Order: structure tokens, then C-alpha cells, then sequence
RNA sequence: AUUGGAUAUGCCAUAUAAAGCGCUUUCGAAGAGUCGAGUUGUUUGCAGCUCUAAAUGGGUGGUCAUCUAA
RNA sequence: UUGACCUCAAAUCAGGUAGGACUACGCGCUGAACAAUAAGCGCAGGAAAAGAAAAUAACCAUGAUUCCCUCAGUAACGGUGAAGCGGGAAAAGCUCAAAUUUGAAAUCUGGCAACAUUUCUUUUGUUGUCCGAGUUGUAAUUUCAA
């Protein structure tokens, strides 16, 4: 049939041809935070993105991610939901990866994380819809194979000089407790997200917003 | 829409079995399932001083107990390693399939004109003819 | 100092010596008879060119030249026909006045017919009179080289003169 | 110029240390009045003239 | 070979239906039922594909290939004491200072009546051990 | 022609025709000599569109050359030091199995009157083309050595230029 | 005893082609025009045979003396030759009647020539030999002939030749040319085989 | 400046599909048979496994419109097969 | 360009029901709005991210308690990590790296006083 | 390694014996071949003239040169170039006809077989 | 002494020939174990390995431009 | 029986051809310790290689290759380090495969024979004739600019 074990929300994620070092360590760390997601082989076709469609429909991944490196310096992502819904393109700044120096938190490979969205995303209808794609997307669905059962990181979204910030974070138990222990830890996954376009197809369809 | 759903051959699935502590952590929703005890030492010893047939040597994360192929997998194993069609009915040599030429063409293939050499005398000969005339003329032939 | 130059130095068969070198000598006009009779071996050859009435070149030149004397609508033009242009000194026009003579020598382009060309024509035309070409080419048993009806034409007027 | 070889073209290195000799290096092999003579500077004899 | 084919089918890393679909190739579409030893033999020795071998079943096969009695008592102990008692008998088994004068000025190798390892000096190195001492 | 057809044939090379044609042909090539050769082109469309002509003074020379430097050069190499009165114009890949690549090798006789007096094929025997199988001058060997035209392709740098006036 | 590598080679390849599976495009080439059949194809191609060099050069000779001292002819008649030609002749439907030599070592240079044949609804056969057509033509070898164009003489001899070719080439195999040829397995060999079988499926499986 | 339209070259003209190159291709296909990947395919097409046949496709190929061609040129095989038998 | 009403429609469309429990989505918005205006300060953005990260889990943890769901990662658990343990030495080295050259200067800070007033 | 530049005038000299040694053998004709007028393709460059490869087979056409005659009477031929603006056609159409207009083109011995 | 490219001129010249331009109610073939994908080495290019194409297709840049590999 | 053909051998068979050296510059391969380096291996010529766009660009566009100057210590990449443009030197363009000559294999090596020719009795051809090569394709014709 259609499937079986229908998980709510599945990811299909593919990079673009001439995505630098940098920019696929981003789409491995992400791929690795949501296990809800159907990595794939490099897309011949920098214009047609209305395969995209094709191998969602193929795959059952109802949220594609496509990351286009265009002149092998600037990074977008392409964020829709599959069928039909709305494609919102994003510009990526300052990446910054698991092997990094800096970072140092740890959450369980595909532990339901908790989201957090800044209340600016329900002030502009555009910001809204960016907001429910997100979590329809970041937000792992129960029963998602390779999924675990315990909550140990958190990703926050928030709305800065128009720029979208993204930031992961893990929950520890401190000693004391007391005061509410969050006590998050940058887990790595640092990049600033700008959105540029949004359509009201998948990967096509009329400008509905634009930056 | 498309469901978002798992086909029965997706690649992707639950539990991947490896190479020999036993995983037994939790479960989803975050529950300890009980440990299956030990095997008799008895029985233990005895598999192991006789491998059972397919003996792949891999436990699965939450049972401590080895994985054994099957008779099926076994034969599986026996086509795909000996490099012959892992299906046991299927046609390797079928019959010519003429799904093409069952049929005539009525037309010639090309369509370019007929050109006037086809009608006219030759004129490779016709060169011939005069540079023999020529060697007669001098005396060469 | 190499072991092959002591070799010969302390040899006694002389060098191979060879008087080729002679700087400043520019290499003497063959080609043109004209432009020889006319041209001064001392001077340059855009000196020669320019005291000819030649171009050296038909583009800009790319450096400063020698200065030895304080010196004193796209339709209309690609219709328009340049008439001709001056021959400024005596060799220009002595090379004119021979090119327009030779070319006067070397202009009856057109030839009479062979024997057989002659019959070939003559055959057509008893048959088909002298202005149906198109008939003459259509006809299969006279025509049999299927001679069209600019070749035929090309024929009977070579047969003429 | 000089030749960049002029100075070079012999081998030599240097003696050592505590043999009683000034370490510039030294010629080897034998047979010959250039066996055990410096080579290689500016100081020496059939050495290398100094930045040539 | 066929234990990284078993061990992928048993351990479910890679999918049986997936297996099949790649079973489906140039190789197993080149029968050899019903042809000859002298044209079998050579097909084997040259036209066996090769396929990637894990040290996952490398060890799977020297753990099958183990004997009950590939390592008793005595070729555990008497074996490994051998091996002992050859690397003992193996051990078992197994600088001069010289003043540049007189006879020994301007020297270049091994001085006369001198073995071993062995120093030289010349007294002029005694202002640079200064130096180095109180560097 | 028929050429149009063999060159629509030699792309479906894992067709019940050709896989089976690949099998006998590999096992008929591996009986013979590792360099041998040949009577004639097994892809006679391919050799041509190489510039292989069926005339005196051309020759095809089979190798095979064991896989796991590109085999092609690999092929050309071994066998214009077998051939060593020859010129290696070109080759091709012909049939390949487990362990072997096979390929044609085309050769020209410099030396024979047919090729010195074709004007098409004269520039070979010019002495400049001695070994062009060597110097990575044959398509195989420019392919290797990264010549090509465009932006996906040292002493001007490691060298300081002192003009007169500086 | 001790066979030359060669004749071991030669050897082998004919029983080798006959024990493998054999593709039908293939297999087809097994099947040959009967003898009474090809005699009498052969006759009516030995009718049009073209000039050899010396025959063609004696007549241009004889047409330059004309031209020479003093001076409308009919158009040739031959069987075609030659692979370009022929395809060619077969694509444009003017052949009447395709020879395939049935040996072409190089199969692929005929392999599609029987079904391009069908699919332009040209008569044809698969005649034993390849030196049969190239003697025809004057040549060593001959991979195809192809009869386009006859006297009104020789009209009813091909119409004749090509019905007997329907009966005796077409008409018969057809359903034989769609198999796979091989699998011909010698008497005491596919017993033999079954014992080699049964033995190495009881434990020689690794 | 004004502007001017300027006609195809002919190295533009690359790409085109020529009767004879469809014929000719046509043939091929027939004569030849399938190879082992397009045997699994049309199986799989038969038995109407349609989503793991252009899966294989794309897994053999390697680009999905490699693989549409591919499964597309097959289909039509199938119905031309059937249409014959 | 920048429709609302159609971009309001197509919310309703994707709309994630509102009657869902937490467990289910595990996306919270929080009730403040945080404002850092300073955007070029990035030392007062994170402590903005750090008070909306722990306003939210605290939300979070309140409304999973409830559910029922071990919000605790058992000190048992031996799951694969988001970070190989490979890297996670060098960082556990990284770590290190910093703490002794900090712990060198400061001792070295200490000695620039004990000299003079040795 | 060094490049020095010792040989400079002496490159210098050999370039112009090379010109005069090209002049001796073509005595009459120019030494160069006559170049057209293209612009610079750059925003920054695209209001200069600067000398292109050869001459556009549409400009050739309207000049009424053929692409096999121009070659023989010192019109270089740029089959890769185009004329995407009439103004380029003009400029280098009218350069192509005062060149013609220059011109003296010397006859040529040609064969007459004695019967047609 | 030996050559080079022209010039004049003689004889010969197989032209029943061969070209350019200009017209179309006719046609117009274009290179495969290669491109490509996956993966492993060397430094995007190239090499190995597994897999393996297409026909306004394919390559490369920015729907468009440009180019036409093996 | 006789004979075609294919494949494969042999000959101090007729006639050719390869090696080794030099190696400044040139093209491949291999390649360290401290650098597309040295050493190693292969192959050339008077130059080599490269070369008539599966090239740039984003313009009012350029137009094979090479080299010089500039771009520019710039962009990028994290000290390494370009290229397009621009200025100059020199300039030249082309041949195939894929087409039925099909009213005519029109193509070519070699033998023998004459006849010329020569840096040259030493070189280089022409004409005739015969045997072969070649239709599993040699000429002419076409190469996308068409």
C-alpha cells in the first residue's frame, strides 16, 4: 500500500552539487539531529526542483531539505513540505559543526528534542508559517525509527535583526538542582538563517513573500 | 499528501543486530525490559562446540542469544555468494521478443531526393574513359 | 671547458668557422619587382611602405611614431559604394596601370566547346529549337547526362561565341 | 659573474671536532697533494669566493 | 566472502529485498550449469567477481576455523614455554677518550690503538664546554 | 550503414547479445597471448570513428591488462614496446571480466609507402610523433595528464623576473 | 597426447558455443537456408555476378577507342555487395532478396541484419558461408548480397527463389529463430553432469 | 544600440532526434535484449512494484531522470510486448 | 508579496492542531517575548538565549510531568551519541589544554608577586 | 630561479628582422592583416574600440566578400564571433569596405585547356 | 657551385571536368564501460573499484545565456 | 573427391624498421628527507608541448594556442595564492567517424618493365603490366562555421 507504520512527519534531505566541506559537515550534523530524515544522492538539476516532488512521493518524505551552494560560496536551504505547501528559501551564515572547539554538549542521537520559538514568529503571518514548518519538521515524531525514548537537548528559534538564529542545546542535571537545573550547553550546531523567498508550491509556484 | 509513511522495503529500520555487553538499556517511552536470562551453560557449551548450521555469529541489541540463518536465508546466501539469480523461478533466457519489428515499415527510411547520378551514365567511368583515351592517344597503352 | 670543446682545442683540425653575422642589414626585396626598383636598402620598411604610397598595416600602430619635421545609419553606408581611392605616388599607380593591363591580358574567361560538347548541344537544339531549356533537360534519350537547364544554357552560349 | 659551480665541484666535509684542526671541511681521499687540503670558503684556496 | 554476505543478511544492516534486487547482475546472469570442467575451472579462477570481505567475518571464520583442541593445556603452556626459554637463551646470547697530540694530531678515522667507542679532543674545545656550561 | 547500428549495439553492453558475446570473447582472448594480434577490429565501427582504415600499414594489436595508472595507458604502453617499428595512434576498450580489461590497440607503419603517401595519415610518421604513447600525447594519455579547455583544467611562479629597468 | 594451442582453442570454441546458452539473436544463424534452396539461390546470383577488374577494364578500353578514333548504353545489372551498401539498400526497401553469410565472426556486423530485414519486409535467408557470397563477388569473404534489381528475363526466377525462401527459410524456424539456441548437450556428458550436480549439491556448496 | 535577432547555429541544433537515429535505436533495443538491472526492472514493473522498480532504477543509474527515462523506455517496452502478445 | 490573508490561510491549512499534547509536538512558545536589542553584543544575546532556553524547558518539564514521561536520560544509558566519543576525547583534550594554560598563567600571575617579595 | 632580461633588445631587434624578412618575401602587400573594431566585454571596458580576432560571416556577406575569398585577400574570418547589435555590423562592415576600396589586387596566371 | 619564390615565353593540358556565390513546395547522419552516480586514493582535475546513461540531449556558467566532450 | 574461406604457424623468404648515445631547454611517470623539489624511470624535437572552445562572460559583449606586461599579493582559501577582463608579441587554419560511387573500388602496396629525374650514377618519381590489399569499406564528397 501507501506504507506501513505511518510516522507522521518524514525528512528527505539532499545536497545540491558543489556544496563546500563546511556546508556538508551542516547537512551531516543536521541529518544526525533528526533520525526522521532520508539522506540522498546529489541532484543533477540546479533549476528543475520539481523532482523534488518525484522522490518525496517515492520515499514518503513529506519535508525535503535541499541545500543549494551556488558559485561554491553562498549556502541556502530549501525548506518545504512536500506535497504541495509552502517552500521557503534561507541564506546560511556563520557555520559553525560538531568538531569545533568551542562546543561541548552531547544529546542522545534522535531524542524527541524540545522546541522553543521566539514570540516574534507569531507576529508576521510569513514568520508564522516559517514557525509551524519548523516544528512540523525539527519536532520528531513518535515512533520514528532510530528515535530515542528520553528528552536531552533542546533547539532554540529566535528572531533578531530579521535574521533567524538558531541554536541546539543540552539539558544537564546539575548537582544542586534546585532552581530549575536547565543548565544548556551549546551542543554545535551554530548558524544564522535569513529568509529570502517563500513559495506557495513545493519547490515552485508564484512568490507569496519576499524579503 | 503522501502519509510520510514506511514502505515494507525501506531501507531504514529498528534494531540493527552487530557483532559480539548486552544492550538491553531501555525502551521506547524509556522502560527497562528484563534481561533473558543466560542460556543453560550446558546448552551454551553445546553450540558452542557444535555451530549450528549458518552460524553468522550476530546477536541482536536486546536478546543476548545469537542469530542463526535460516534454511531459507541459508539457500538466499547459497545463490547470492555462488553469483547466480537469487530467484528460484525466474527466466533467464526467455523467448525473442519482437516488439518492434512485428510489424512492417511500409516506407523507406530516408527521405532525402534521389540524386541524377542514379540515372545518368557513370561519371567515375566516364573519367576513366577519357584519361584511356588520353594514354592511347600518346602512345602509353 | 667542456670534454667535448678540449677536444677540440687541443685538436689540430680547425673550427668549422662560419661568416654569417652582420647586424643592422635588412634582408633584400624578392617578390615584387617593382617594390625592388624601388626600394632603398637603408631604410626602414615603414619608411619604404610610406614613401611607396603603401600601408605597412592596415591597423593602428601601437608605439609613438618618428617625427623628423616640425609638421605644419546603418542602411545608407551599407549600401554605399566606396569609389575606389587615389594612387598618391608614381609606384601605386605604376603597380595600378599593371594590375588593370594584366588583368585586360588575362580577361576572356569564357571558352569555346569540344567536339563533343559542340554535338552534345547541337543535337538538343535541332530538336527542341532554342529557347526551351527546361524541355531540352526533361528530354531522357538526347540528354543523357541530365544536363539541367542552366548547364544547357551555359553550352549554347559557349557555342555561340 | 662567477660560475654558480666554481667551489663546489669538489666533495669535502668537515673532520670533526677535537682532531686539532681548524673544522673547515677537508678534501677526502689520498693519493693526491689535494687530499686532506680545506675547501668550501672564502679563507681557502681553491675555495669559494665570498657571495660570488 | 559469504560470511560478510551472512553476516549483512543476519544482522539485517543491509536489506534482504535490497540483496536480492543486487543479486541481479552481470555476473549471475553468466549461467554455469551444464559447462565443461576445462572452461569452468578457468571461469572461477579469473571471472569470480569480487565482492568486499569485513574483518567483522574474518574473525567470524577463524572462530569457526578454532579446533576443539587447537589450544590444550600442553600447546597453551609447553608451547608458550618454548617460545620463553628460546627468547631467554636469545638474551643470554646477546667511550675511550683520545687527546689530539703528537701522534694523534690531524687525524681522520679510527686512530692506532683505539677500539670501540671513543672520543676526541683537542683542548680547544675545552673554551666552547665552558660556554655551553654556562649557557 | 551499418556502422549506425554497431554503434547503437555497443551501448547496451550488458544485453543477452553482448554479455553473452563478452563471456566467449573473454575466455577466447584469455587463451591466447596476453599482447596478440589481431586479425581484424572486434568493433570495427569503433576502430574507424579512431581513425583505423583497412588499408596496408595499419595494425590492430589485442591486450589484456589485469584490473585493481588507467588501464588504457596501461594497454597503449606494453604495446607500442611490443611494436616497436609502429606508431600507436589509438585504442579502445573491446571486453573486459573479473580480472581483465581487454582492449585494441591502433598502430601505423610509418615505414610503409601506403602511409607515407596518404596525406591524412602522413603527420605520424614525422619524428616528432616517436612514442606519442610515452609522452601522453595519444586521447587516453591527454585524458590522464589533465589537458583540456576550460576552467576544471608552476615556473611562472617559482621564478622571479628581473627586467633591465627595475 | 598433445594438441597445438590453437587447434585446442578452435576446438573448444565449437563446442563451447554449442554448450552455452546461445541468444536467440544469435541462434538465429544456426538455422541455414536447405541445400536445394541455396543451389538454387546461387544460381540466379552467378547470373549477375559483377565484371571483375580485368572483364571492366577490357570494356572501358574498348569505349576509349571509340571516344578515341570516332563516336546511349544500358544501365548495369548485379547482385550488391558490401555491408554500408546493403543495409543501406534494405532501409531504402530496394532489396528484393538479403544473403546473410552465416559465419560472420564478428557477429554483431549481421546480428540485427535479420530482424532489420523483417522489420522492412525484405526477403532474405542465412546461407552457409561467407566464402560462398564472397565467390559470387569476386571477393575472399562476403558478409551479405542483396538482389535489388533483375532483367525482365530473371523477374519470374527471383519471384520463384523468393517463395521458395518463404516456405523453406521463413515460413520454417520462425518459432525456431525466437529460442535460445544452446544447451546441445552430448549423450554421456548430461549424464555425467548429473552426477558431477548431485555431488556438489550434497556438501561441495561453500 | 539596437538590437538584432540572430538565427540558430547549427552546433545548436545538437540534441535533435533524427528518424533514422529513432529507427535505427528501435532496432538495437529489440535485437539485443536487456541487461541484467532491466530484466529485475520490468519484473518488477509487471508485478506492479512500481515504487521499488524506480528505486533500483535510480540505485543502478544514479540520478533520478536517469532512472524516469529508464523506467519510462521500459514501461513502453511492456506495453509494446503485450501489444504484440 | 508579504500576502497576509493568503499566509494566514495556509496557517490553517498547516495548521499543527492546538489540542495536541505536548508529548506529541514538544514545541514551546514562550510567553516572553525577548527583546535584545543589541544585537552586536553577542555576550548579552547569549544570556537572552540561555533565560528563553530555561523559561522554556522549565515550561516543558512542567507540562511533561503530567505526561508521565521520563524526562531523565538514566545514568544505565549507553545510546548511540549526536557526537562520536573519538571527538569528544579531543575536546575532553581541548579541555584540558585550556584549563593548564589558564592554570599556568595564573600561577605565573602568582610568582610575578612571590619574586619581588621573596 | 631567476629571469633576467639581458636579451631584451635583442629580442627587440629579432622582431623587427622577422618583420622586415616577412616584408621581403610579400614585398607589395601589408605585413599585418587588416583586424576589426570590436568593444571590450565588460562594464568597465565596453565604451573603448579595441582590434578583434577577424571579421563576422555577416558582416563578410553585407560587405560582399566571400568567407573563401576574404581569407586569400588578407580578411581574417572570426567564424565564433557574432553581430548582436546593427551598430557592430556597421562599424565593421564599412571597416571591411574601405579596406576593398584600398586595395589593389594583383590578376593571376590561370590554365585554358585548348578545347572546351 | 647549388638552390628559393615570382616574372616573361615555348610546348603540353585526360575541361564529356572541377569550384565559389545565389536560390529552395527536398534533406541534414554528429564519437559509450564514456558521461554520470556511489565510494576509496592522490592533488576542482585525475586514478582504482562497484554501478552505469541520454537525445534539443549533454557540458558549463548565471527560466536564461553559452558551449558541443568522450 | 575436388575446391573455397577463416584462424594459426614457418622460412638466413622479398623489402623495411626498432634499440644505444647526447640530453641545456621539452613531454610523460615516479617521488623523499628536510616540494608537482632532488634523486630514479620512460620518450622527443630544433624547438617541445599547447591549440581552432563540451571557452569566457553577464557586457554596447569577447572569441584557437602560446608568450610578455597588467590584473595582483587581488579574489578565494586558511601563510598559501589564481583567473576573466585590459595592453602588447605573433597570428592560420583545419582533417576525420557517423551518408548508397552503387549507372559500375572510382582507391592503394608490391613484382617486373621501360622512361625520366637528382645536392646525388648515391636522390626522387612517372608510365605500363602483373600478382595482391580492399566491400568486415579503399577513393571522391561532408565536419555543424555547416
Amino acid at each position: 500500500s501507501a506504507g506501513f507504520v505511518p510516522i507522521k512527519q518524514k525528512v528527505l534531505v539532499l545536497s545540491s552539487r558543489g556544496v563546500t566541506y563546511r556546508q556538508r559537515h551542516l547537512l551531516n550534523d543536521l541529518v544526525s539531529m533528526m533520525p526522521h530524515s532520508k539522506k540522498d544522492s546529489k541532484l543533477d538539476s540546479k533549476d528543475r526542483l520539481y523532482q523534488l516532488n518525484e522522490l518525496a512521493e517515492l520515499y514518503n518524505c513529506n519535508n525535503i531539505f535541499f541545500f543549494e551552494s551556488r558559485r561554491r560560496e553562498d549556502l541556502y536551504l530549501h525548506i518545504a513540505r512536500a506535497p504541495n505547501g509552502p517552500t521557503v528559501k534561507f541564506h546560511v551564515e556563520n557555520l559553525h559543526t560538531m568538531d569545533e572547539l568551542n562546543m561541548t554538549g552531547n544529546a542522545l542521537k534522535g531524542s524527541r528534542p524540545i522546541l522553543s520559538f521566539d514570540k516574534t514568529f507569531d507576529t508576521a503571518p510569513h514568520l508564522k508559517v516559517v514557525k509551524e514548518l519548523l516544528q512540523q519538521t525539527f519536532g520528531i515524531p513518535k515512533g520514528a525509527r532510530r528515535s530515542k525514548p528520553f528528552i536531552d537537548r533542546v533547539c532554540t528559534l529566535t528572531i533578531a535583526d530579521g535574521k533567524i538564529w538558531f541554536r541546539n542545546y543540552e539539558i544537564r542535571e546539575n548537582e544542586d538542582k534546585s532552581k530549575d537545573p536547565v543548565t544548556l550547553i551549546e551542543i554545535g550546531p551554530r548558524f544564522v538563517m535569513t529568509i529570502i523567498n517563500i513559495l506557495e508550491g513545493s519547490f515552485g509556484g508564484p512568490v507569496i513573500y519576499k524579503n | 499528501e503522501i502519509d510520510a509513511g514506511y514502505s515494507s522495503d525501506s531501507s531504514t529500520e529498528d534494531v540493527a543486530p552487530g557483532l559480539y555487553n548486552l544492550y538491553i538499556n531501555y525502551d521506547i517511552d524509556g522502560k527497562k525490559i528484563t534481561r533473558p536470562a543466560t542460556p543453560a551453560a550446558l546448552d551454551s557449551l553445546i553450540a558452542s562446540i557444535d555451530k549450528d548450521k549458518g552460524w553468522t555469529g550476530i546477536v541482536d541489541p536486546m536478546t543476548g542469544k545469537p542469530v542463526n540463518l535460516t534454511t531459507e536465508e541459508l539457500g538466499l546466501l547459497k545463490r547470492l555468494a555462488q553469483s547466480e539469480i537469487p530467484d528460484e523461478n525466474f527466466d533467464p533466457y526467455p523467448d525473442y521478443d519482437d516488439f518492434f519489428t512485428n510489424t512492417v515499415r511500409e516506407t523507406p527510411l530516408s527521405s532525402a531526393p534521389e540524386p541524377k547520378r542514379r540515372f545518368a551514365p557513370s561519371k567515375h567511368e566516364q573519367k576513366r574513359i577519357l584519361q584511356l583515351a588520353y594514354a592511347i592517344r600518346k602512345g602509353r597503352i | 671547458a667542456n670534454p667535448r670543446q678540449r677536444n677540440k682545442q687541443r685538436s689540430g683540425k680547425p673550427r668549422l668557422t662560419r661568416r654569417n653575422a652582420n647586424k643592422k642589414a635588412k634582408a633584400k626585396i624578392y617578390g615584387n619587382f617593382v617594390i625592388q626598383q624601388n626600394w632603398d636598402k637603408h631604410a626602414t620598411l615603414r619608411q619604404n611602405y610610406a614613401r611607396l604610397g603603401l600601408l605597412a598595416t592596415p591597423n593602428y600602430v601601437t608605439g609613438g611614431v618618428e617625427k623628423l619635421y616640425p609638421d605644419p545609419t546603418l542602411d545608407d553606408v551599407l549600401d554605399k559604394e566606396i569609389s575606389i581611392a587615389p594612387a598618391k605616388t608614381e609606384v601605386v599607380r605604376q603597380l595600378e596601370e599593371e594590375a588593370v593591363k594584366k588583368a585586360a591580358r588575362q580577361s576572356n574567361k569564357m571558352l569555346p566547346l569540344s567536339a563533343f560538347e559542340h554535338a552534345y548541344i547541337q543535337r538538343l537544339i535541332n530538336k527542341y529549337g532554342t529557347e526551351d531549356f527546361e524541355s531540352m533537360a526533361k528530354d531522357v534519350k538526347l540528354n543523357s547526362k541530365l544536363f539541367n537547364g542552366s548547364k544547357l544554357k551555359n553550352l549554347y552560349i559557349r557555342m555561340k561565341a | 659573474a662567477v660560475s654558480e659551480k666554481a667551489g663546489h665541484q669538489t666533495s669535502a666535509e668537515s673532520w670533526g671536532t677535537g682532531r686539532a684542526l681548524a673544522r673547515i671541511p677537508r678534501v677526502g681521499g689520498g693519493g693526491t697533494h689535494r687530499s686532506g687540503q680545506a675547501a668550501f670558503g672564502n679563507m681557502c684556496r681553491s675555495g669559494r669566493m665570498f657571495a660570488p | 566472502e559469504a560470511m560478510t554476505l551472512a553476516q549483512d543478511i543476519a544482522s539485517r544492516r543491509k536489506s534482504k529485498a535490497d540483496l536480492i534486487d543486487e543479486g541481479y547482475n552481470r555476473w549471475s546472469f553468466q549461467s554455469k550449469e551444464g559447462l565443461p570442467d576445462w572452461f569452468l575451472d578457468e571461469e572461477t579462477t579469473v571471472n569470480k567477481p569480487n565482492k568486499p570481505i569485513t574483518k567483522e567475518a574474518v574473525l567470524a571464520l577463524r572462530e569457526k576455523m578454532k579446533a576443539l583442541n587447537a589450544r590444550p593445556i600442553k600447546k597453551v603452556l609447553e608451547a608458550q614455554g618454548r617460545k620463553k626459554m628460546r627468547t631467554i637463551k636469545r638474551l643470554q646470547r646477546v667511550p675511550t677518550l683520545v687527546v689530539a697530540k703528537g701522534p694523534n694530531k690531524g687525524l681522520k678515522s679510527r686512530p692506532k690503538g683505539v677500539k670501540g667507542k671513543y672520543k676526541m679532543v683537542d683542548s680547544r674545545m675545552k673554551k666552547d664546554l665552558r660556554a655551553q656550561k654556562r649557557l | 550503414g551499418a556502422y549506425k547500428y554497431l554503434e547503437e549495439l555497443a551501448k547496451k553492453k550488458q544485453s543477452d547479445v553482448n554479455l553473452f558475446l563478452s563471456r566467449v570473447r573473454a575466455w577466447e582472448y584469455r587463451q591466447m597471448n596476453v599482447i596478440h594480434r589481431a586479425s581484424r577490429p572486434s568493433r570495427p565501427d569503433k576502430a574507424r570513428r579512431l581513425g583505423y582504415k583497412a588499408k596496408q600499414g595499419y595494425v590492430i594489436y589485442r591486450i589484456r591488462v589485469r584490473r585493481g595508472r588507467s588501464a588504457r595507458c596501461t594497454a597503449e604502453e606494453r604495446v607500442g614496446r611490443y611494436c616497436s617499428n609502429l606508431r600507436v595512434l589509438n585504442s579502445y576498450w573491446v571486453n573486459q571480466d573479473a580480472t581483465y580489461k581487454f582492449f585494441e590497440v591502433i598502430l601505423v607503419d610509418p615505414s610503409h609507402k601506403a602511409i607515407r603517401r596518404d596525406p591524412r595519415i602522413n603527420w605520424i610518421v614525422n619524428p616528432v610523433h616517436k612514442h606519442r604513447e610515452s609522452r601522453g600525447l595519444t586521447s587516453i594519455g591527454k585524458k590522464s595528464r589533465g589537458i583540456g579547455k576550460g576552467h576544471r583544467f608552476w615556473l611562472r611562479h617559482n621564478t622571479l623576473s628581473l627586467r633591465r629597468y627595475r | 597426447v598433445k594438441w597445438p594451442e590453437y587447434i585446442r582453442l578452435q576446438r573448444r570454441r565449437k563446442i563451447l558455443n554449442l554448450r552455452l546458452k546461445v541468444p536467440p539473436a544469435i541462434a538465429q544463424f544456426q538455422k541455414t537456408l536447405d541445400k536445394n534452396t541455396a543451389t538454387q539461390v546461387f544460381k540466379l546470383l552467378n547470373k549477375y555476378r559483377p565484371e571483375t577488374a580485368a572483364e571492366k577494364k577490357q570494356r572501358l578500353v574498348a569505349e576509349a577507342e571509340a571516344v578515341a578514333n570516332g563516336k546511349v548504353s544500358k544501365k548495369p545489372y548485379n547482385v550488391k555487395y558490401g555491408l554500408n551498401h546493403v543495409v543501406a539498400l534494405i532501409e531504402a526497401k530496394k532489396a528484393k532478396l538479403v544473403l546473410i553469410a552465416s559465419d560472420v565472426d564478428p557477429i554483431e556486423l549481421v546480428v540485427f541484419l535479420p530482424a532489420l530485414c523483417k522489420k522492412m519486409g525484405v526477403p532474405y535467408a542465412i546461407v552457409k558461408n561467407k566464402a560462398r557470397l564472397g565467390t559470387v563477388i569476386h571477393q575472399k569473404t562476403a558478409a551479405v548480397l542483396a538482389v535489388t534489381e533483375v532483367r525482365e528475363e530473371d523477374k519470374n526466377e527471383l519471384a520463384s527463389i523468393v517463395s521458395a525462401v518463404d516456405a523453406n527459410f521463413s515460413a520454417k524456424y520462425d518459432e525456431s529463430r525466437r529460442k535460445w539456441g544452446g544447451g546441445i548437450m552430448g549423450g554421456k556428458t548430461q549424464a555425467l553432469l548429473a552426477k558431477r550436480a548431485k555431488a556438489a549439491a550434497a556438501t561441495v556448496r561453500l | 544600440l539596437t538590437k538584432r535577432q540572430l538565427p540558430e547555429r547549427p552546433s545548436r541544433r545538437k540534441g535533435h532526434l533524427s528518424k533514422r537515429t529513432a529507427f535505427v535505436r528501435s532496432i538495437v533495443r529489440e535485437v539485443a535484449g536487456f541487461a541484467p538491472y532491466e530484466r529485475r526492472v520490468m519484473e518488477l514493473i509487471r508485478n506492479s512494484q512500481d515504487k521499488r522498480a524506480r528505486k533500483l532504477a535510480k540505485k543502478r543509474l544514479g540520478t533520478l531522470k536517469r532512472a524516469k527515462g529508464k523506467i519510462e523506455e521500459l514501461t513502453s517496452v511492456i506495453q509494446s510486448s503485450r501489444l504484440a502478445h | 508579496i508579504n500576502n497576509t490573508v493568503a499566509l494566514e490561510n495556509i496557517y490553517e491549512r498547516i495548521k499543527y492542531p492546538d489540542d495536541i499534547s505536548f508529548v506529541e509536538n514538544q514545541a514551546v512558545t514562550t510567553k516572553e517575548p525577548i527583546i535584545i536589542e543589541n544585537v552586536e553584543d553577542d555576550l548579552a544575546r547569549e544570556l537572552a538565549f540561555y533565560k528563553q532556553g530555561v523559561s522554556s524547558v522549565k515550561a516543558a518539564f512542567a507540562k511533561l510531568r503530567e505526561a508521565n514521561v521520563l524526562i531523565s536520560r538514566p545514568h544505565d544509558y549507553f545510546a548511540e551519541m549526536l557526537k562520536s566519543d573519538d571527538h569528544m576525547e579531543k575536546v575532553r583534550q581541548e579541555l584540558i589544554k585550556e584549563a593548564t594554560a589558564k592554570k599556568l598563567s595564573q600561577q605565573a600571575k602568582k610568582q610575578r608577586e612571590l619574586k619581588k617579595f621573596g | 630561479y631567476v629571469k633576467t632580461w639581458f636579451n631584451q633588445p635583442g629580442r627587440k631587434l629579432r622582431r623587427r628582422q622577422a618583420r622586415q624578412t616577412k616584408a621581403a618575401k610579400i614585398a607589395p602587400r601589408p605585413v599585418e592583416a587588416i583586424r576589426p573594431a570590436v568593444k571590450p566585454p565588460t562594464i568597465r571596458y565596453n565604451m573603448k574600440v579595441r582590434a578583434g580576432r577577424g571579421f563576422t560571416l555577416e558582416e563578410l556577406k553585407a560587405a560582399g566578400v566571400s568567407r573563401r575569398v576574404a581569407s586569400t585577400i588578407g580578411i581574417p574570418v572570426d567564424h565564433r564571433r557574432r553581430n548582436r547589435s546593427e551598430e557592430s555590423l556597421q562599424r565593421n562592415v564599412e571597416r571591411i569596405k574601405v579596406y576593398l576600396a584600398h586595395l589593389i589586387v594583383f590578376p593571376r596566371k590561370a590554365g585554358q585547356p585548348k578545347k572546351g
